[PDB]
């Protein structure tokens, strides 16, 4: 997506 | 003098076992307290990263 998961590291 | 390696809002940090103060059990992770000279700082890792030291330090604190 990469989800970038934005790892959000959240 | 064993070292604990976390993260703290994405960024990395570390500190010594001895200026650790309060570790608490939270789940699957080790949630903790620690002196950075005057000041007091708070930080966590999982139970499945931590260094024994560490993790001794948990259990005295469980008596």
């Amino acid at each position: 997506t990469x989800x970038x998961x934005x790892x959000x590291x959240x | 003098m064993v070292k604990v390696k976390f993260k703290y809002k994405g960024e990395e940090k570390e500190v010594d076992t001895s200026k650790i103060k309060k570790v608490w059990r939270a789940g699957k992770a080790v949630s903790f307290t620690y002196d950075d000279n005057g000041k007091t700082g708070r930080g966590a890792v999982s139970e499945k990263d931590a260094p024994k030291e560490l993790l001794d330090m948990l259990a005295r604190a469980e008596r």
